[PDB]
């Protein structure tokens, strides 16, 4: 807000502003699988016997 | 009416490699796939593990054999299921059968 | 509404540090669109000035 | 290890019902609901 | 790193396991970050 | 040292300030040269 | 994750000049800046105010120094931020910290 | 002024890839990347190493955790740089620490 100060005696100084930061850095994800190739032998649900 | 679930069939539970080896065993019974075993203090001759001798794992067997069988083929690292190994019932608390293999290659995930 | 124009003012001014609204809570106006205001400027008593 | 984001997020922009006036303790009938949603949407900087 | 890929959405990959056990393998990387500008543009009521 | 930092965008945060009010009402601006100003109202009543 | 605010440096609050002088110093301890300071009582050498003896305060140090500081650099007139002074802890009442420069060019807004 | 001292975060120290496993942890304290680790004499969960307890060494741990960590990460297999192991305060003797991990496939290079 700005001050109803007089005009004789001063103004005070209105501190700046400005200045805020952060850091979200690392993150990751892998979803391995195997193929184990023992399950090729049985029939699959689908493909009709 | 009936229903037959086709489930795939992984004992590995990481991308680790499992190596095997061969030893003399004194298996006293039928011990299917996947049974740990212990080695014997008075003639150290490979046998099923008790389940109650804590840190007497050594490894987990690999093919299937009884009491006839003189040499047993057992895995010596890698990771495997809870679900897929076959723990005797002795070890009642999860805890305590985590981490059994602990110490050696073989790892329970 | 007829021959009157509904407007709802919500404008905001901040204090020392917090944020207040410039109407108080339950209020209305009754007044001329075209009536006559002055925007009086004094003098700047400034000695450069 | 656990990573935490704190986006920035005030405490005016997390209104929680609870209370005893939220909206299921109104009558269906008389009451209004604009007027909750143009009060919440107050601390919005910027449209919505 | 090796074919100058650093900078990507998503990453595929496939290799086979030497020895006399052969399994083969899939995998996608990535490294999803969802972030926000302005947190406070936004207003979330829990209702009750 | 080894930081390498990269800044994305930034935030803007101004107010909902519309004053409403030096643009309706107030539309006419004066300056002074005097120190007081009067302000005076005839009360038109004939009979 | 973490937070970090920038804020302008701004000792300063009124546009009062900042006039800086020279003193003999017989601090004890490392002293960073904007630390008020008192004169010894037996000595006449320039230390930290001790926060509690009324009056005492004769200035804010400008510049950094330690015991080996045989000079000391210190602000004589202005006016000066509450929140930018690191007052001693002695001193543990606002009011007597924000009129402890009474007397002297210092103020403090 | 201040240095800069870089060197390359390389904590393995032969060819020998390092296997990872996971198992209950029962940490007591705050325990960083690189700390070994034994399991609970009585309940079996796995705690920081003492640096006293002869062969009780059974891995290295991978991430950091703390008490809310139910599972802990910790290699299996591999070699690590004497240096970089962040060994416990107890354990003052060097060669009972290089060979603290004998009989396992952790190894100190």
């Amino acid at each position: 807000m700005a001050l109803y100060v007089s005009p004789i005696v001063s103004g005070e100084v209105i501190r700046s502003r400005g200045g805020s930061t952060s850091e979200f850095t690392p993150g990751y994800v892998k979803p391995k699988h195997e193929v184990n190739p023992q399950m090729t032998l049985r029939r699959l649900p689908d493909e009709d016997p | 009416t009936s229903k037959e679930t086709f489930t795939h069939y992984q004992p590995q539970g990481n991308s680790d490699p499992a190596h095997t080896a061969t030893a003399p065993g004194g298996l006293s019974a039928k011990a299917p796939a996947m049974t740990p075993l212990m080695l014997d203090t008075s003639s150290r001759k490979l046998v099923a593990w008790d389940g109650t001798t804590d840190g007497a794992a050594v490894g987990i067997l690999a093919v299937a054999a009884d009491q006839t069988s003189t040499t047993l083929t057992f895995y010596k690292s890698g990771t495997f299921r809870y679900e897929d190994v076959l723990w005797p019932e002795a070890a009642s608390d999860e805890t305590k059968k985590r981490t059994a293999f602990a110490g050696t290659a073989i790892s329970i995930v | 509404y007829g021959d009157v124009a509904i407007v709802v003012y919500s404008g905001q001014y901040v204090e020392n540090g917090v944020k207040k609204n410039f109407l108080p809570d339950n209020t209305m106006v009754l007044g001329n669109t075209q009536a006559r205001g002055l925007r009086t400027y004094g003098c700047i008593q400034d000695a450069d000035a | 290890d656990p990573v935490e984001v704190d986006m920035g997020r005030s405490e005016e922009n997390n209104i929680t019902q609870s209370g005893g006036t939220e909206w299921s303790k109104r009558d269906k009938s008389t009451y209004d609901p604009t007027d909750d949603i143009e009060a919440y949407a107050l601390n919005a900087s910027g449209v919505v | 790193q090796r074919e100058g890929i650093n900078a990507s959405a998503r990453y595929p990959k496939n290799w086979v396991t030497t020895g006399d056990p052969a399994r083969e393998f899939t995998m996608i990387q990535s490294a999803p970050l969802m972030l926000l500008a302005d947190p406070d543009e936004f207003v979330s009521v829990q209702l009750a | 040292m080894y930081t390498t930092a990269q800044l994305l965008a930034a935030n803007e945060q101004k107010f909902k300030f519309d004053p409403l009010f030096l643009r309706l009402f107030f539309r006419e601006s004066y300056p002074f040269t005097t120190e007081k100003v009067y302000l005076s109202q005839i009360p038109g009543l004939v009979n």
